[PDB]
């Protein structure tokens, strides 16, 4: 009875994911904003995959750390093989979806992780940011505005659907994301951005007095 | 055999001879050594027809495979990288590459010439002309004096045909215009609208004019 | 009891397929018309396999993306091996049927996908278009007029059986397909054709103001 | 309890075979006549294995297509190894029986196919035609007159046991087979013969106005 | 519970063997007589293994055909390795017993076959014929007079225990065996002998008018 | 529940062994006497392993024939490796115990065999004979006087415990063993001895008029 | 040895000599070096009979394997591709290929000649005639003057026989017409109706006429 | 050593010498170099006795293996194919094959001679005689003049013995008739009734008559 | 070193020298080069003691392994086959084999001598004597004249000792009788009762008599 096994695995994965904290991604005027609750400085849930590709995850740290390392290795190999412009968010999202589906199908215990991949336009180019959401069983969706993962996401989803404006500022977006997450100072918070105005490397980490000044 | 490529404002031209020999005996009379492998790219190998046609077919298959898989054509930088992998794997005669860069900032300076050395390393020409083959030295020395007369596609084609004639005049392995059998060199012109083969009558008229002027 | 397992797998596959959107293919005078509901620009369900072979699928994106990539690789290998005219829709349909049957038999969870392969006559030749339907368990059928896959296909099947005419126009066929699917503007719609009047590559994508003008 | 599993597999195979159409083979004066109901021109259930060996199957197309390809490859290898006269219907029937038995024993799901192998005498030789029947579990039987496979075979078996004459004509045998199958014009019918009067290749396909004239 | 599985496998093998026809072997003055009911000329249950070794089997044709081929290959290899006199009936019986035991133990479904191996003295030597019986689970027994396999063997066993005489003639033994089997003309009967008076090859097949004259 | 499986396997092995005939070994003044009931001349249960090592077994012939062959091969390899005096009964008993334990643990069906290994002193040396008993699950025991295996061993064990004398004669020991086994002429009996007075090879087989004279 | 092929309106002809030597000693007298490998294709290898016949057999087997597997004969472009794979794998003497293109637009210009160089690359002849072997130069020089007289099949056959005679006149490794033994060169003619062998009497009469004219 | 085979109406004869040497020293005196490998086939290798006997044994084993496996002897075309595989695998001296074709249309023209060159390619002789070895040239030159006298088996045997004598007269590595020791060449005659060895007395009388005539 | 073997009515004798040298320096004085490897078989290797003893040990182990496994000693034909496999695997000095055939029809003609050439092929001697080693030529030339005096075992032993003396007289690598140290050649006699070593006193007396006669 494959239906019973599939339902039990889905329930286990949902229970595992729902116990994790909430990480949210926003698309403001200058790129993509990542906000997460990280009480530990040593462990991080937001990282960098390539020049214009970001990474965010929620769930067991060891399960998505390996996925992040594999994605970084794959992006580096593909960039060195063809060119640096070959690597895009679509390919990383697709390979992550295939890997998650294979883990869900063949492995004994499914991964209790949620994945988000964000891409920004190259320097001197105009293009709307792209956000992708990968679900534990391999499902892939495209989110035009924002992605909310981890925990009770419904109240935060409603709080973000309301009072959301395009082409906002970094400070305004940061306050909106913080208010949505609360529905929280320098500590227990992790903020990273994908600045499209950077020449080559768009990933940038905000931590310290700069975050307090922005807040 | 000799293949000559030179740049003109708004494009690039490529041409080659029609002779293949086994030492001191003539083997072929209408050998084709220049082929169109992409909408904005042509290649040429100084050697037998079979090797050149197989190389062109393999390059076209590789380019089309990437195009169909990813849905977007490769960048010019990525096209050179894949070609060098093919050259290194084979080792032999060395190829000559000419194409158009449609993403260049200046359309008038978009033509490109790529050459591979004996070791297999690729170089981008900056002097505006390049010749490969046994009669490459004579053709290059002729273009050195004749490059000041190139102002459009027709001038570049005339200069290329004259360079081929000069190369054939001093080398016994390169064939000149055959005014008895009616076999003239083949040429390819690449511009913003794409790579197109030059009709044989314009080649014939230019060769006849050059021969008459030389008398 | 293999019968119970087979019935459960078939029920799971049918339930998975029935939740997907509807994609329909039509055979008009100039080739094959593909219409699908695609709210995401980044993800596509209609692609190209070879010069005169198309592809359409319904279901989980990750499951049929791999099948499309494998079919493209197989077609390219067979074309480079024997000739470009060797590749036909029959061989691709057969290999897809074998792959789907093997996945259904040996793999733990069956693929919830539906496959359609369409072929058109070569340039300067007369031959009726061919349409094939591959079902998840490996079943293969030949459809002379139209193929409907995904979702509640019965109302669309009846709406297409009624008011269907051979040798219609592109615009008339597009309106008929849209009306059948509704039983829907530029957005949330994907349209591709296989134009038999093209010299070598028959696949063509219609997107943007052209689709609105056609509509 | 191997008995329960064997009975369930046999029941599944019988249920799968019984849903397929009926294909019948007759041994007339000039060779072996194959009649089948094939509404699709693209898919065929009757093919050729060697110079004097035929093939006929009923059931899932993908399951017996692979068997036909393997038999063709084996026949070609054996003919190239020893001689062209080495290959006979007995060896092909035996290898098909071993393959079907192995599939039934080891594979998860048995093949729902029925196989018939017919051989004719060489040119300028006298020998009665041989007909073999291979059943899904590997059972092999020799049929002196006719073989009926697929669907409700009992009424057709009785209709062929009655009103059957040896050394009949092609037209008389064709009418007898058609009447037995009905108990049906050019379309939805596939007719092939093994003409013993041919020098080397005995297989011949009748399709088109010739079939209507014969009918 | 290995006992239940062993009993079920033994019952399945006995049921499979009991549905087959009866083959009997007799030891007359000149060698070993093999009588079997074979309505098909193409399929044979009695064959030859080596110069003075015979073979007889009852059950599924495909299951013992492979055993016969393997025994022939093993006998040929052992004869070419050491000498032609090395090969004896004991070694073939032992290897057949090991193979049958391994099939019964490890394979999913046991073989429903019964094996008999008979040997005769070399030319110009005196030695009583040897008969061996191999049972499906690997059991080996030595039969001094006769071996009966297949079907309801009890009535034939009693009919052969009564009215059996040593050093009989070929015709008398043939009539005794036929009468025992009936408790049957040229057709539906297969007769082979192991003539000890032959120089090197003792196997001989009787078929046609000779069998009728002997009968 | 490993206990249930172990008990079932032990019961199956005991049931299999108890149906076999009885073989007994005695230690008289001149060596070791082996007596067994062997109605078949061709099959033997007593053999030779090395110069001063014997072998005896009870149960399925095919199961202990392989063990005997493996023991002979191992003894030959060890003798050729170090020296002829290296091989002793202890090493053979130990390797047989390990092999039987591994078969009992990993293989699906345990071996229904009982093993006895006897050794004698070298020529010109004084040393009491050694007898070892290996049980199907790998248990090893040392028997100072006699070993009884196969069938209802209790009555024979009591009959041998009573009226047993050390340093007896060959004839007296043979009569004692025969009387114990009965609690039987030249036929249906197998007698072998390990004569310590032999220079190199101690194994000797008694069969024919010599056995009757001894009896 | 020398093999000559020349094109005539509506077909193509092929012929070869009948001499094989080991240096300065004649080895064979009636060696056949031209074979028919398809209905519209013939091949010829300058060398021993065994190599040529094995090459022809392998090519025919490959072509027939593809024909039986896919149900349609290969295109002429695909036939050359498979032949080059066989030539490259072997490496040696090099083959000569002549055939008819039934899919060509102009039936009168459908004959084809294919040659392979030492490196294994294939070339399509455009001068209308080609010769391979040791006496290839003399035969080609003769056809250079005699090609103006070819207007039909008979004229082409006469010119081919004259070219063979001229090649044998100057080379000791090529045999001329044997008017004492009666061994004349073999010829093959391919036209729209297929490839056919030329009878030996027409060959004989043409050789006799040429010899008489030369006297 | 020299082996000679020549054809006569209704059969074929084969003979060889009885000398083996290591350079200038005689090694053997009664070496046998012709063996019977089948009922209608004999072979001969010019070399040491061991190589020839091993080759004959291997060929006989291969032929008998196929005969026992398939129940029918190989055709003459298939016999040559298997022999060439053995020759190619070994590489050395080259074998000579002579046999009778019982399926030939004309019984009087059924004898066959097969020769293998240095490269391993097989050729069928059409001149009626063939000789291999060191003295092959002298034997062939003798048969060239003596072949007109062959009309039956006895004439062919006389001519073969005379050819062997002539070959031994001019070569020191070939032995002539030994009238002191009584060692004469061995001969084999193959006809419709099978291959038989010629008795030594008829060989002796023919050698004596030839020697007397030469004096 | 030299090993000589000659046949006498009812048996065969073998003897060898006792010298081993490294070029011009004597290495050993009592080297034994003849060993008994079976009850009816002895072998001898011309070389160092270690190689000969290892070869004899390996041959004895192989023979005893087969004897223990199959219960019957190998035939003489099978003994030679196994020895040749060992010789071929090693490649070196070549062995000499002498034995008694107990299954021969004539007991008086049962002695056998086997020799291996450089290539490893085995030959059976028919001249009644054979010698191997550096002084083989002198020993054979001596036996050529002295073989007429052999009528029993003692005569054969005398002739063998005389042959060894003659071989040592002309070769510096072979040692003659040492009448100061008391080291004489070793001899082995094989007859119907088995192979036995000759005592050193009879060797000594024969050597002394030969030396006295030579003075």
């Amino acid at each position: 009875s494959p239906e019973q096994a599939m339902r039990e695995r889905s329930e286990l994965a949902r229970k595992g994911i729902a116990r994790a904290k909430s990480v949210v991604a926003l698309a403001y005027a200058g790129g993509v904003l990542f906000v997460a609750e990280n009480p530990s400085r040593s462990l991080q849930k937001i990282s960098e995959l390539y020049d214009r590709v970001g990474f965010a995850a929620a769930g067991k740290f060891n399960e998505f750390d390996n996925l992040r390392r594999g994605g970084i290795q794959f992006a580096d190999t593909r960039g060195y093989a063809y060119d640096r412009r070959d690597v895009t968010g679509r390919q990383l999202a697709n390979v992550y979806a295939q890997t998650l589906g294979t883990i869900f199908t063949e492995q004994a215990k499914p991964y209790e992780v949620e994945l988000c991949v964000a891409e920004v336009a190259h320097y001197g180019e105009t293009k709307r940011p792209e956000l992708y959401r990968i679900t534990y069983d391999g499902s892939i969706a495209d989110e035009p505005h924002f992605v909310v993962m981890g925990g009770t996401t419904e109240p935060i989803a409603n709080a973000l659907k309301e009072s959301y404006a395009e082409n906002a500022s970094l400070t305004d977006a940061l306050r909106i994301a913080v208010a949505a997450l609360r529905a929280l100072g320098v500590a227990s918070l992790e903020v990273a951005v994908l600045d499209a105005n950077r020449p080559r490397r768009a990933f940038r980490r905000i931590t310290g007095s700069a975050l307090q000044a922005l807040l | 055999a000799t293949i000559v490529a030179l740049k003109y404002p708004g494009g690039v031209v490529m041409a080659g001879d029609r002779r293949s020999t086994q030492g001191n005996m003539i083997s072929g009379r209408d050998v084709r050594k220049v082929y169109i492998t992409d909408d904005y790219t042509a290649t040429g190998i100084a050697g037998t027809a079979a090797v050149a046609v197989e190389f062109a077919r393999l390059y076209a298959v590789e380019l089309e495979h990437y195009e169909k898989l990813e849905g977007v054509p490769l960048t010019f930088a990525g096209k050179i990288n894949r070609l060098a992998i093919m050259v290194r794997g084979n080792l032999l005669a060395l190829p000559l590459l000419a194409g158009y860069d449609i993403h260049a900032s200046d359309p008038q300076s978009a033509g490109r010439i790529v050459s591979f050395d004996a070791a297999g390393g690729w170089n981008i020409e900056e002097e505006g002309y390049q010749a490969v083959g046994s009669g490459s030295l004579f053709a290059k020395s002729s273009m050195k004096k004749l490059y000041s007369q190139v102002t459009d596609g027709d001038s570049g084609l005339r200069v290329a045909v004259e360079a081929l004639y000069d190369a054939a005049d001093d080398d016994s392995a390169t064939g000149g215009p055959d005014l008895v059998r009616g076999i003239f060199p083949t040429a390819v012109i690449i511009d913003a609208d794409g790579a197109v083969d030059v009709p044989e009558s314009r080649i014939a008229e230019l060769a006849r004019a050059i021969i008459e002027s030389r008398s």
